[PDB]
């Protein structure tokens, strides 16, 4: 056992070497989550951003086509107002 | 045996750690494709949105092109109708 | 109390049912995350390559105009030693 | 019993119904899944192609790079060379 001795402090000496050592793996997997979990916050908040902009950008789009079509309408009224005033000064002309 | 009980003890020690660093590690995994698709699904919405935009201000354009045509013909119209409000008294 | 029983399966059967849905449901949000991080590496990989790449590119851009100093010169100098072969015997 | 029959024979309704109707979701799930590793795939293969030409492409420059340094130092050469030759000359027109 004099020689089994020198083994059993070899590898206890082997033993508390890797305990300690996957002690810092851990710890650094540890700052890796947490540097994720702050990274990955962020992009979203961006992202939420960019589309509630756009989200704003797409209603004002679509108030201005609303518009739009409204204009048009008044224009092909007044537009058939004179269909009428032709016609008519049309007959005058072929008498 | 009290130095081999506390290489044994070591020993397991060493799992515990072992184990702990394994779960750390698919804990990590977890979160990074949890954001990973997260971010996947919003980029996708504002994707839609984009294009969904898109498309109405393409539509916009094209209104505002046949409201000009109509214009178009509207003023070219006045335009007769003051010939024959011309001709009638001259 | 027969029909009891078969009330009874049927409420075990769902309950299978809606097991092996939800393991089901988990392996596809799995199989998604799993394939975009995927992705999302070898898209840095292109990235780091692409910008190692042009990096490289403007130091090849550098390296020409570099050249071009230098072969300046070097036609320049020829002239010169021109006016000299020149002055010797004139 | 008479009556917790026709709640039995509603429940035996009801649990089929919905039965039949998992069954039809996790048929689809299971599409689901298969299109996720057919499309994810197929991305990862695209992806290894542009790499593997990046890759080729890094290459070439690599090599440019070392040809360009090369026929500077060939410039460098000849230009001392005539770094002598005019240093000499001078020599000889002023005597």
């Amino acid at each position: 056992t004099k020689h089994e001795i020198s083994e059993m402090n070899r590898m206890i000496q082997r033993l508390r070497a890797e305990i300690d050592n996957v002690k810092k793996q851990c710890a650094n997997l540890q700052n890796a989550i947490a540097d994720a979990e702050q990274r990955g916050e962020l992009a979203l908040k961006d992202a939420r951003n960019k589309l509630a902009e756009l989200e704003e950008a797409l209603q004002k789009a679509k108030q201005d086509m609303a518009r739009l079509l409204r204009e048009y309408q008044e224009l092909m009224n007044t537009k058939l107002a004179l269909d009428v005033e032709i016609a008519t000064y049309r007959k005058l002309l072929e008498g | 045996s009290e130095l081999r009980r506390t290489m044994q003890n070591l020993e397991i020690e060493l799992q515990s750690q072992l184990s702990m660093k394994a779960s750390l590690e698919n804990s990590l995994e977890e979160t990074k494709g949890r954001y990973c698709m997260q971010l996947a699904q919003i980029q996708e919405m504002i994707g839609s949105v984009e294009e969904q935009l898109a498309q109405l201000r393409c539509e916009m354009e094209q209104q505002n092109q046949e409201y000009k045509i109509l214009l178009d013909v509207k003023t070219r119209l006045e335009q007769e109708i003051a010939t024959y409000r011309r001709l009638l008294e001259g």
